[PDB]
């Protein structure tokens, strides 16, 4: 007999973009690790 | 008031730089020093309190209090110690610390001169309580519960503030002695409505008043064993204590602003004792007693008699000495089997006798039987009520009786019959376990020689 | 592998007494163990209880019942030898009172 | 970035907080917003990166609207009365549009928005810079004119504030949009305070910088910017959870702790000025703020969330960088409220 | 003094060390070729210092004693074990593959600060470029999921965009025949196991897109497993390589200084090895990550900052 | 034991030791006679001793 | 909003006026000082845990350093609170010597005379 803790699943309530995920803020990412989004290919 | 309180201070670096094998030895021998050392508070004067310095004073009401919070600690380090084995030396003595923390806010709030001084340690109780529930609680619902917890406290103790801070902008006060030579009426207009208001519900949801109760059973339940004893024996005395305090500047309003509160905790003591017949937990079984307990408290402080006074101190201290040992009966049996379920170890008398007997102990004080201080503190707040109002006696009865039947269902249910087959880990009963029933029980059944010792102020 | 994560199992718990068949349940080390027993025992029975029972029990009158009784006793000798009421409804001298003149 | 850059820069935004602090004249007070917002803006895209192009545009956007504000407030008070020196100001309409350009340096509520989206989108040195020394300037000028704000809109901004503060703290999983919102909170707090005792919202920004910089200073030290991030520091450095765990209760306000003074200092002054109702609903509502520190300590350091097989070879090796301040900090952020009646100091 | 921006502040710059053989050098090739004697002659020919590969306790090496700690401390994986059943669903292969990449991000950050701080130059044997080789073949034999690969690119994308790739890569070429003649003339009865499509998975993956990759930032050098053994005729194949390519001819003293103050502080450099993606085969559940976390902290030299544990003999620790 | 550097090795920095000591006493001599000076001046401008 | 900001005769940045000396400067051993070492020693001590030197042991001059700083400002921080409350009691006073009008001194009653209001409790 241990103590209860967190595991896997308790976790991933935490790892959305935000708490409370509604229908719309459903697709919302979180951000890149380090705060670098990829380049766009919009040529010029 | 320094002599005691230095020495709790100085436990705290004593088991810092303790060896790791001996950080119960240590702290258990010292804490039962200091116990030993407060016992000399009880020596009061008579027409006044003892006052030490312009910071400390200790009345008749508030030595019962602090003897049992320096004695419960050392019963709290032994009832730990079982469970916290198989942890780190650096985090068992965080929980040591906790714990001595705890005894550090409490024995200075009950002895503080005045309100913000008392409202400041009487908060900072919330701190150790919190950590010790949501840290070493057993269960994924401690989370749950440290919430419940410090939510519905702080909701009532921030309009206290609030409250008296604006009392002393009027009153240019809140010392205790100066707020009750100086008291003078209080007029019935919306603004002191809301003033006896503010001033009431953060003691009203510490008690718990019925329907703002919802918090001790998740926290109760869910707090490990020295968590759940302090939270019964001492922490909800703060909110009577308090009460008792402040009601000096609240009259003559409390004469009707006290009607929905007796409402509530009359019925609702009927309410949390017919609660307890139909539970399949242990723990929350007693947890809602405490509350059916409180809810005669709440009566005895609000009809404002010195008898009502007097059944309500030792009321208190009866019910912290029993709800701290049912509170050690049940996790004894849960350090067995690993279930807080009722049915699940049954006719356990057969297999230990002698916890059989501190179980029977301990349910016949629940009970109040004569001439144990629980039924003086009842009997003392039931005729208080019967002049108040001779109707209260159906209530009061009713109560009675519902008491007995929870209290001896919890004792057939879990000591009689015969013992669940497949459950073979029963080992015999531990000395720690018996010694710590014991020093439960004996300063219970010795209080009855000298009922006046607990009785108060009003004596 | 059907798994969530990489995890111990729960152990059974060990019986003290398996070790040490007289062990007190204070401690693993059974001498350690029989001190925290016999600190426990003495401190608590011996020292606390027994001791501050008989202190508590021959705590000096500053409650001053016995002087409230002693009083009485003058008072009521006094009172009843003289022909005077045991007791006055008025607590305080009403020659120091000065009652609002009127009342109408 | 040149390091010698950095330090010129550095200085420079401290130097135009000094003018707009030791200035007699508007139109001095105007320039040191100036040059703190140009030297400013290079401190925020330091580590390049769209998202930080983003937030020092939207920074910019905001901080020259509210200075053309200012200066127009300036000139109109001008107008009204010859006057150049900072006292009280002649003009009503001036003061409201002064008033609404400080708002708008500082991020009250209903202009808030910026506060959280910027913060995010820099790095936790220019967020601690942000959260911390550029709230100097404008509170400074506050209270220079105290006397002269009119007290509706002045409280109305700063219920919202609080009331804003807790309930957009209450969605974020990002450490640095939570403290944002804190601080969105916190300034509440200050300017309620400040048409009564400039002394109180002095006391409430100084124990506001020492938490802010503690708990900035903790998160650089345990390199996390998200919940699940911080949920893995137990299982490298315990100490630091237990003492971030600390001061997020401090910041909570719960007493024993220095987080409580500003609050019981603030409740109680308002009071005396017959102000029983504002600090009923401010205390009431920064339970919220206390919720999501709560639901922060619950993740990082009152329960031990699972980690990964890779944290094995970070055991092997100390922290390369020590911050010299950050146990003086937590030491101030915790264990302070004995030290209470040495506010008078302050004024 | 030790190395931040006050140091290059006042005088320290990197330029004025780099002396045209600085060349960070890496030697390639398929498993059990002879790429590590071919390194260790190029480094003592052109006098570099020479890094053998890393492996699961590269870590170890550099810190504390450089003796290797036990694998439950340590690397948490086993190569044999890796070898004798690859499918194990204890995710062994991951775990395995995962700590590799980990222990080779650590390696170069220590042969680029070698580099920065001392002027001369490094010889690597593989790197986190051709990392992604083993990768590869293992998901190509069913050895791990479509989510470990997953997980190795998004943390490949977030730790090798901050470095410099290296200035010259020699592979050594050896068909897979020959390969595992020299497998089962070595001995080892694990390596026995290994099977052709792996190596030439791994092959593949190597001859399609590492060198094909490399080739566009850096100069490549192939040899067949015949021509490798003449270490003279390496050396002078790369003494006239006109390093005219990649991006080290785009360095200046201020990404030098960054980079440099990035390969110290190694906990900088790992720091994206643990991010918070949840997979079975490489999470550790609380409490074990506990037990194991407290029993690393009881190794004899491991409680406090390195100079700081008596235990192991450390003095005037009250004056420090 | 130690592979490397260990840049605090057996012996400790004697000139950073020396100059925290240092500052440490001078603090502490230059407050003894700050407070004496303040008993002083007190004592004089109030006619006490 | 700001009360003593524009006193009369206020040097700017002085932090101890030359007024402030004709006042008893606090002991050495005020406990207030002594909270302010306690402090000192709570920061050196945590110092140590943060840099996982051993934390009762590792450096004694530190240690030291963090108790003497923590004091020596302490002790200058009391004085010029202690400083600012005398003036307020000052000022206080002389205002209300100067407007006897409005703190007028009214005859008060014994309590023999004063009708009080009784409020049984039943
Ligand atoms: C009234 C009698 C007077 C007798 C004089 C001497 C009494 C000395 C006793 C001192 C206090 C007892 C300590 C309690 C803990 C028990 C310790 C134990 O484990 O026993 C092991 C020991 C070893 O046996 P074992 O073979 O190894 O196996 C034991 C098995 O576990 C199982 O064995 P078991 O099945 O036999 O169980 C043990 C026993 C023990 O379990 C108990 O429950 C005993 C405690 C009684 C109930 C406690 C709560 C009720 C509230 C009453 C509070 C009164 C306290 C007064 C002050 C006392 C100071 C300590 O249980 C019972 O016998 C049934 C209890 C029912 C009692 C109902 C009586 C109601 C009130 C009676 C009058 C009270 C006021 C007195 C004056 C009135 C006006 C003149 O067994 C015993 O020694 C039996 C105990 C003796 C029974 C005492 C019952 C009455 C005494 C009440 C208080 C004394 C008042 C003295 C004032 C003068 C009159
Ligand atoms: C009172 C209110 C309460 C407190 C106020 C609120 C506190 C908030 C302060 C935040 C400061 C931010 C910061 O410095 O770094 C954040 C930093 C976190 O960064 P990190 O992670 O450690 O690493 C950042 C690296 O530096 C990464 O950067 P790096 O690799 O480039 O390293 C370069 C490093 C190393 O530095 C060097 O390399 C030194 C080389 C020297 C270069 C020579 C340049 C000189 C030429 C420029 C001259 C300009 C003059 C301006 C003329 C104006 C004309 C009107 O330099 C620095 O880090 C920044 C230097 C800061 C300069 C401070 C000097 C004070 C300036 C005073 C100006 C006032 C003048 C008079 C005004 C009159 C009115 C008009 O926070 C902390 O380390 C701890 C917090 C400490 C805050 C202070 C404590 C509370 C008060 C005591
Ligand atoms: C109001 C009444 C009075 C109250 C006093 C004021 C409150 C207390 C003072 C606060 C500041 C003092 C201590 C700060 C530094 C502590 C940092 C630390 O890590 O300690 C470890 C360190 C032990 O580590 P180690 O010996 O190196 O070996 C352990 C292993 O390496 C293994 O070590 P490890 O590092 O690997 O283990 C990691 C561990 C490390 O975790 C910690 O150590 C927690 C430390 C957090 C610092 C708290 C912030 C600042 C203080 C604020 C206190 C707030 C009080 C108000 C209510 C809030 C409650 C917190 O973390 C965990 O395991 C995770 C558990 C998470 C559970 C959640 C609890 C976290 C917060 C609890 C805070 C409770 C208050 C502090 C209790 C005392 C702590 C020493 O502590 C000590 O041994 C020294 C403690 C004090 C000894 C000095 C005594 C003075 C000299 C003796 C003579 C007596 C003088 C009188 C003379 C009489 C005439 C003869
Ligand atoms: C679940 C547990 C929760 C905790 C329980 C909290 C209990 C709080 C209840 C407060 C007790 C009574 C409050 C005030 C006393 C009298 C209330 C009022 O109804 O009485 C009449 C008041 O008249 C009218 O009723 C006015 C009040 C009606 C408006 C109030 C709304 C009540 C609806 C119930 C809402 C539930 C409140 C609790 C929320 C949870 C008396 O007539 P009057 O002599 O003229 O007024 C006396 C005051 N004077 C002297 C200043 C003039
Ligand atoms: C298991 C085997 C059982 C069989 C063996 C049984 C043996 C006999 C048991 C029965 C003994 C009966 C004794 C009856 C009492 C006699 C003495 C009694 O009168 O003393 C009382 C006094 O009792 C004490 O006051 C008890 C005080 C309470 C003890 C507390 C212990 C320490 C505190 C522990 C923690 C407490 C936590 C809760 C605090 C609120 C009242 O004394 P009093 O009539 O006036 O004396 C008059 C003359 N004086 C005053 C000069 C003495
Ligand atoms: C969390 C605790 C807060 C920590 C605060 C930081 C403490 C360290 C800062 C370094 C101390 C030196 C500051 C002052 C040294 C000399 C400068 C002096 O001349 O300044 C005078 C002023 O003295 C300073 O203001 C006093 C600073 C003392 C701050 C500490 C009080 C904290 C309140 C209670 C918490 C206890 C803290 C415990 C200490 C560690 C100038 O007076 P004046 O120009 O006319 O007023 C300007 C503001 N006005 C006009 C709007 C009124
Ligand atoms: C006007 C504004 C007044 C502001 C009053 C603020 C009251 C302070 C209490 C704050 C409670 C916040 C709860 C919340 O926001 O979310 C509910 C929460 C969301 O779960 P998360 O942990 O955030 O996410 C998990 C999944 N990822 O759901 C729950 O289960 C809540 C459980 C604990 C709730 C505790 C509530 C206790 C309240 C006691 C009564 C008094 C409360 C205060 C108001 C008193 C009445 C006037
Ligand atoms: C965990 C749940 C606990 C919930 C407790 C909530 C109830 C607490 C009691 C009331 C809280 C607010 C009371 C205000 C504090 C007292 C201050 C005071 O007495 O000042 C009054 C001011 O009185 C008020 O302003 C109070 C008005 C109410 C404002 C906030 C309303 C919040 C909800 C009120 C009803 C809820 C109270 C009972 C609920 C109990 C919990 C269920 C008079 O001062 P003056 O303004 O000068 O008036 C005379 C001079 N002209
Ligand atoms: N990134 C990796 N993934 C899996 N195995 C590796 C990795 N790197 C090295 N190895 C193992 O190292 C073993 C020998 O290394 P190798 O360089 O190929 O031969 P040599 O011993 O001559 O240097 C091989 O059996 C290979 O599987």
């Amino acid at each position: 007999a241990r103590q209860w803790q967190p595991d896997v699943e308790w976790a991933e309530q935490f790892g959305g973009a935000v708490m409370y995920p509604t229908k719309e803020t459903a697709h919302w990412k979180p951000p890149p690790w380090n705060d670098v989004d990829p380049p766009k290919d919009t040529l010029v | 008031m320094l002599k005691i309180i230095i020495p709790t201070t100085m436990l705290l670096p004593m088991t810092w730089m303790s060896k790791h094998n001996m950080i119960w030895i240590n702290a258990t021998v010292h804490s039962l020093l200091i116990s030993l050392i407060s016992l000399s508070l009880l020596n009061q004067l008579g027409e006044n309190s003892l006052n030490f310095s312009l910071t400390f004073f200790s009345d008749s009401l508030s030595a019962p209090l602090l003897v049992l919070t320096t004695w419960l600690l050392p019963l709290m380090l032994m009832a730990s110690q079982s469970h916290l084995s198989k942890e780190t030396t650096t985090r068992k003595k965080l929980y040591i610390t906790m714990l001595i923390l705890l005894q550090l806010f409490l024995i200075m709030t009950f002895t503080a001169t005045e309100l913000i001084l008392f409202y400041i340690l009487f908060e900072a109780t919330l701190v150790p309580t919190l950590i010790i529930i949501t840290r070493w609680g057993n269960q994924t619902e401690r989370l749950n519960a440290g919430l419940y917890f410090l939510f519905y406290t702080l909701a009532g103790s921030l309009p206290l503030l609030v409250a008296l801070v604006y009392i002393q902008n009027t009153t240019g006060s809140l010392n205790f002695l100066i707020i009750h030579y100086w008291s003078h009426p209080l007029s019935n207009s919306w603004s002191n409505i809301f003033m006896w208001l503010a001033c009431i519900m953060a003691f009203m949801v510490k008690m718990p008043l019925y329907g703002l109760h919802l918090w001790l059973p998740k926290a109760h339940v869910e707090a490990p064993i020295a968590g759940s004893m302090v939270l019964a024996a001492v922490l909800l005395k703060l909110g009577g204590y308090g009460m008792m305090r402040i009601t000096t500047i609240l009259n003559p309003l409390t004469n009707y602003m006290a009607y929905p509160f007796l409402m509530l905790s009359m019925w609702g003591m009927i309410m949390t004792s017919s609660i307890c017949l139909r539970q399949t937990d242990l723990k929350s079984l007693i947890a809602y007693s405490s509350v059916s307990h409180m809810a005669l408290v709440i009566v005895a402080i609000m009809i404002q008699t010195p008898w009502s006074f007097m059944g309500a101190t030792a009321l208190m201290i009866a019910h912290g000495l029993t709800s701290s040992m049912l509170f050690c009966l049940a996790n004894t049996n849960y350090e067995r089997v690993h279930s807080r379920t009722m049915i699940l170890a049954r006719g356990l008398q057969t297999l230990l006798p002698l916890m059989a007997t501190w179980w029977l102990v301990a349910s016949l004080t629940n009970l109040a039987l004569p001439p144990s201080i629980n039924l003086i503190g009842e009997l003392f707040i039931i005729t208080a009520s019967f002049s108040w109002s001779n109707i209260t006696i159906i209530l009061m009865g009713m109560n009675m009786m519902i008491t007995a039947l929870y209290s001896l269902y919890m004792l057939i249910t879990t000591q009689r019959g015969k013992y669940t087959h497949h459950i073979n880990n029963i080992k015999p009963s531990f000395t720690r376990e018996n010694a710590l029933m014991a020093l439960h029980i004996l300063p219970l059944l010795l209080l009855t020689l000298n009922p006046k010792m607990i009785l108060g102020p009003l004596y | 592998p059907t798994i969530r994560l990489q995890e111990d199992p729960d152990p059974e718990d060990e019986n003290l007494y398996e070790k040490n068949p007289d062990s007190h349940g204070y401690d693993k080390d059974p001498i350690v163990d029989l001190w925290n027993m016999r600190v426990v025992f003495f401190f608590g029975f011996s020292i606390v209880l027994v001791l501050g029972s008989t202190f508590v029990a021959y705590l000096p009158d500053y409650r001053m019942q016995e002087w409230a009784r002693r009083e009485a006793e003058r008072l009521v000798k006094y009172r009843e030898a003289n022909g005077l009421p045991l007791m006055e409804s008025n607590c305080f001298d009403p020659n120091k009172i000065q009652l609002p003149e009127d009342e109408d | 970035m040149n390091p010698i850059i950095y330090t010129t820069l550095i200085m420079t935004v401290m130097s135009g907080t000094m003018l707009v602090m030791i200035s007699s004249h508007w139109l001095l007070i105007w320039i040191g917003f100036e040059m703190n917002l140009l030297a400013m803006i290079p401190v925020l895209m330091k580590n390049f990166n769209p998202r930080a192009t983003e937030a020092a545009t939207k920074y910019f956007l905001t901080q020259a609207t509210a200075s053309m504000m200012l200066m127009m407030a300036i000139i109109i008070n001008l107008l009204y009365s010859g006057q150049w020196t900072i006292t009280k100001m002649f003009n009503p309409v001036a003061m409201t549009m002064m008033t609404m350009a400080l708002a708008m340096k500082l991020g009250l509520s209903p202009f808030h928005f910026w506060v959280p989206e910027v913060t995010q989108g820099i790095s936790l040195q220019a967020g601690l810079l942000l959260l911390t020394w550029q709230k100097l300037a404008p509170l400074s000028v506050l209270c220079q004119i105290s006397q002269s704000i009119n007290p509706n809109l002045m409280l109305t901004m700063a219920m919202l504030s609080i009331l804003i503060g807790g309930w957009g703290g209450l969605n974020q999983t990002q450490l640095r949009k939570i403290m944002a919102y804190s601080s969105i909170a916190h300034m509440g707090w200050m300017t309620a305070v400040l048409p009564y005792n400039t002394t109180m919202t002095i006391l409430n920004l100084l124990i506001y910088i020492t938490m802010t910089l503690a708990m900035f200073m903790l998160l650089i030290h345990s390199s996390a910017t998200t919940t699940l991030s911080l949920s893995h520091t137990w299982n490298k450095m315990p100490v630091i959870t237990s003492l971030m765990m600390v001061t997020l209760l401090s910041m909570g306000g719960l007493p024993p702790l220095s987080g409580f003074m500003p609050k019981w200092m603030i409740i109680q002054e308002m009071t005396k000025n017959e102000s029983i109702i504002m600090p009923t609903l401010m205390a009431m509502t920064a339970l919220l703020n206390l919720y999501f520190y709560m639901r922060l300590a619950y993740s990082s350091s009152l329960t031990m969330f699972p980690s990964t097989n890779n944290m094995k070879m970070k055991w092997q090796f100390e922290h390369t960088k020590q911050m010299k301040l950050l146990p003086t900090m937590i030491v101030l952020s915790t264990l302070v409220l004995p030290m209470t009646p040495a506010l008078s100091s302050l004024n | 003094l030790q190395y931040g921006p006050l140091a290059f502040v006042l005088g320290e710059r990197t330029t004025r060390k780099l002396t045209e053989t600085s060349k960070v050098i890496t030697v390639d090739g398929n498993i059990c070729s002879g790429k590590g004697r071919l390194a260790r002659e190029i480094a003592e020919k052109l006098g570099l210092r020479h890094f053998p590969e890393a492996g699961i306790h590269y870590a170890d090496s550099t810190t504390g004693d450089g003796k290797p700690l036990d694998v439950q401390l340590s690397g948490n994986c086993s190569l044999e074990k890796f070898y004798d059943d690859p499918k194990s669903n204890d995710g062994n292969s991951y775990r395995l593959q995962s700590w590799l990449y980990a222990s080779r991000l650590l390696q170069y950050a220590d042969a680029l600060e070698h580099l920065l701080s001392t002027g001369q130059g490094v010889v690597l044997e593989r790197s986190i470029y051709s990392d992604f080789v083993f990768l590869e073949a293992m998901y190509r034999q069913g050895f791990i999921r479509k989510q470990c690969v997953e997980h190795y690119n998004e943390v490949k994308k977030v730790t090798a965009c901050e470095y410099l790739p290296p200035h010259v890569v020699v592979y050594v070429d050896v068909p897979v025949p020959e390969i595992q003649s020299r497998i089962q003339k070595k001995g080892n009865p694990h390596e026995m196991k290994i099977t052709a499509a792996y190596l030439q998975d791994i092959e593949n993956a190597y001859k399609k897109t590492f060198l094909p990759e490399m080739s566009e930032k850096c100069e490549v050098l192939q040899y067949s497993a015949r021509e490798a053994e003449d270490a003279e005729k390496v050396v002078e194949d790369i003494e006239y390589l006109k390093c005219d390519k990649g991006p080290w001819p785009d360095q200046d003293d201020r990404t030098f200084h960054r980079l440099r103050m990035l390969v110290q502080n190694k906990l900088e450099v790992l720091n994206y090895t643990t991010i918070p993606v949840y997979l079975p085969e490489i999470t550790i559940g609380a409490h074990q990550s506990d037990r194991v976390f407290q029993k690393f902290t009881e190794l004899p030299g491991r409680k406090y900052s390195p100079g700081y544990n008596e235990d192991v003999g450390d003095k005037w620790i009250w004056l420090k | 034991k130690f592979y490397i550097r260990e840049p605090p090795h057996g012996s400790p920095d004697w000139l950073k030791v020396g100059l925290t000591l240092g500052t440490s006493v001078f603090l502490w001599i230059y407050l003894i006679k700050q407070h004496k000076e303040d008993v002083l001046e007190y004592k004089r401008r109030n006619g006490l001793e | 909003m700001t009360m003593m900001s524009g006193r009369p005769g206020r040097v700017p940045l002085q932090f101890l006026p030359n007024e402030a000396r004709s006042l008893p400067p606090p002991k050495l051993t005020d406990p207030r000082l002594v909270y302010m070492g306690f402090l000192g020693y709570c920061s050196g001590l945590i110092d140590n845990a943060i840099r996982r030197r051993p934390v009762v042991s590792a450096g004694l001059h530190r240690q030291l350093l963090y108790v003497t700083s923590f004091v020596f400002f302490g002790y200058y921080l009391l004085k010029r609170q202690d400083y600012m409350y005398a003036l307020r009691d000052h000022d206080m006073f002389a205002y209300v010597k100067s407007h006897p009008e409005d703190f007028p001194e009214k005859d008060k009653k014994t309590y023999g005379e004063i009708l009080e209001e009784f409020h049984p409790v039943r």
